[PDB]
């Protein structure tokens, strides 16, 4: 008859870390056995998009949250089944956390969307398992497809040389790569210090998975390359040096960044972030 | 005076219309501090060593006079003599670059 | 190794629920060294134990299980690749948890039980025996228990009429094997025939999929005589069985004595147990 | 008149107490509501009834006799003549009481 998820914000834009609540609300006709009512709340981006013939598409979940809701009145828990006869308002309560990090932030644009929605099972006499599904909204506090770029510049400082520094900029031509393309660097590099400093780059990928209980977070370094030492008092520059780019079901999402830093011996390295998409074939 | 290579074309002609003379060049990039630093100084002396010839390359301008050189960072100088290289060194350094040029007219 | 130490932001600092610890593993080394990897563990248990007559009685309840793998701020490549430490430098590593709201679990820290919490940090090291550094932080029951409870339930004919049950056992901590003893009276007054109930249930708090669950399970119960409208009953001694059960923090057991009501919400009485072995 | 009482043997005393005379018989109980409100009925049907015994039983207090009785709740009412019983029910109802009275002495 009625079976609805409510809110118990209707309107609001939930941020990251907030806590998502309301009710499943059943209501009845005639009388029915009830063996479960159970919930799963879903977050999940797809990027897509064509790289000429061929579609490349990266999949990031940011809630995977399931779960079993009991009423009031069910003080013996779940393997315990319930009785519903008309005129009563049956409201089961549910609650959970957006996790920490960032996520997807509800988009429906040009390569792809974000969805996040809580789904309501029912479980009757001897019936399959009715449905019903809510949307809410989401929002994280530049263009596929646009060049991505950054510059920094270090002191790194010489009794000889008091005004000494490092520094690197770095252009690529679109944020999204399918593995198997190559990123091609532009980069230059300038060091008046008196070191010897080292360039290099490397994709680094941040894999976020399920282990108990939590989301833990696995860091890789996936690829990279070493260009030349770069002398004391001496520019240097990429132009279009290549990179290529190549646990279990509790794996989420996993995000990636084309680093490009600079080695300075004996002091902190330099370093561009610059993020990435990376869809497959 | 520093004279400004064009080209691939343009050095050739430089190298062969030198003549015994000793050439250097200095590969150079106009974003690049070190070769900023230095251009001055490589101007002076043109002025003072009147029977050495002066190149500039941009490698910007010019990555196939660049790489068909080998130059991998700026500044390189590069020396030469009827055609071929006699020396070479990088970076933004007055003192080693005089030394090499009277070392080596 | 010259140093390997745990140290919070504020050393002198005792926690509260849902709050926030946080601070740094710090590493020195007297020569160059590769390290594989700095790893923290915290843990939150708290252990209730007593001797019944004089018997080994004992339940063990976590509250924190929290694990990171940590990575200095200028060494972005990840951890696949080892790090080169010198001399001289301070290796910084940050950690950051916050506690569960709800029970810490000192309730008996007591005559009864006691609180664990710490912090472990683990130096992985190329062929070497992981290093650690272990570092704590901070954060009757015999008696009988007796609780009460009764609601309306009206008629036309009986507009004030009532349910309730009062119950009493002999403590709040039980042994597996034990029989709990119930001592209960059960009123009614409603025009409803009424059923009284008693289970012992168990709340599994459970670590699953990036969670933070609980489960209900059911264990021992009875039943007792329908009441008539009218009329009370009575238990006296009538008792219910601690059976033993078979990634899960702690159970939490209670025992439920309610009256069923047909056509209303039961009349529920929970109480809280501690059953141990 | 109701005799509050104590014990079976001070049970087994009313039993020879009242001849043939029917004995009616209130399983009552202190802290029960119900058989609170019949208690003051069960005592005028005594001033009533004096061809008729009444006692008084508190199931907390003999918890023995309502056991030798297989008494389940209060208020119940247990009859007998000559000793064994013929009657009984459960429950505050005055009118069913006074009911089953006549209709059994």
């Amino acid at each position: 008859k009625s079976f609805e998820v409510v809110f118990n914000d209707p309107e609001k834009v939930y941020g990251s870390g907030e806590k998502v609540a309301g009710r499943v609300i059943v209501e009845v006709c005639e009388v029915t056995r009830v063996k479960a009512v159970r919930i799963l709340a879903c977050g999940v981006a797809k990027v897509l998009w064509m790289q000429g013939s061929q579609q490349c598409k990266q999949t990031s979940e940011y809630l995977r949250y399931e779960d079993t809701l009991l009423l009031e009145d069910q003080p013996t828990g779940e393997n315990e089944m319930v009785i519903m006869r008309p005129g009563n308002k049956y409201e089961y309560k549910f609650g959970f956390e957006l996790p920490q990090g960032p996520l997807g932030t509800s988009f429906k644009g040009k390569y792809g969307c974000v969805d996040y929605w809580v789904k309501a099972f029912l479980d009757r006499p001897s019936q399959p398992t009715q449905e019903t599904k809510k949307n809410f909204e989401v929002v994280d506090l530049p263009d596929l497809m646009a060049p991505v770029s950054a510059k920094k510049e270090k002191k790194v400082s010489s009794m000889f040389i008091p005004d000494g520094r490092v520094s690197v900029s770095a252009r690529i031509d679109r944020k999204g790569f399918c593995e198997g393309d190559e990123i091609s660097i532009h980069a230059d590099f300038e060091n008046t210090s008196s070191r010897i400093v080292v360039p290099k780059a490397a994709i680094v990928a941040r894999h976020t998975y399920l282990a108990n209980g939590q989301t833990k977070v696995l860091t890789q370094k996936l690829s990279s390359v070493r260009g030349n030492h770069i002398i004391s008092g001496t520019c240097a520059s990429w132009r279009g040096k290549s990179l290529r780019v190549q646990l279990g079901s509790n794996i989420l999402r996993v995000e990636y960044s084309l680093l490009i830093y600079v080695s300075v011996p004996g002091s902190k390295k330099v370093i561009l972030d610059l993020p990435l998409v990376i869809g497959s074939r | 005076m520093v004279k400004q290579i064009e080209s691939k074309t343009a050095f050739q002609e430089a190298l062969d219309a030198a003549g015994d003379k000793l050439v250097v060049v200095d590969f150079s990039a106009t974003w690049c501090g070190p070769a900023k630093m230095i251009k001055p100084f490589f101007h002076s002396l043109s002025e003072k060593y009147s029977n050495v010839i002066f190149l500039e390359v941009d490698v910007d301008d010019c990555q196939d006079v660049a790489s068909e050189c080998e130059v991998k960072c700026m500044p390189t100088f590069q020396f030469f003599k009827k055609g071929q290289k006699v020396g070479e060194f990088s970076g933004a350094n007055k003192e080693k670059l005089e030394a090499t040029i009277n070392e080596l007219v």
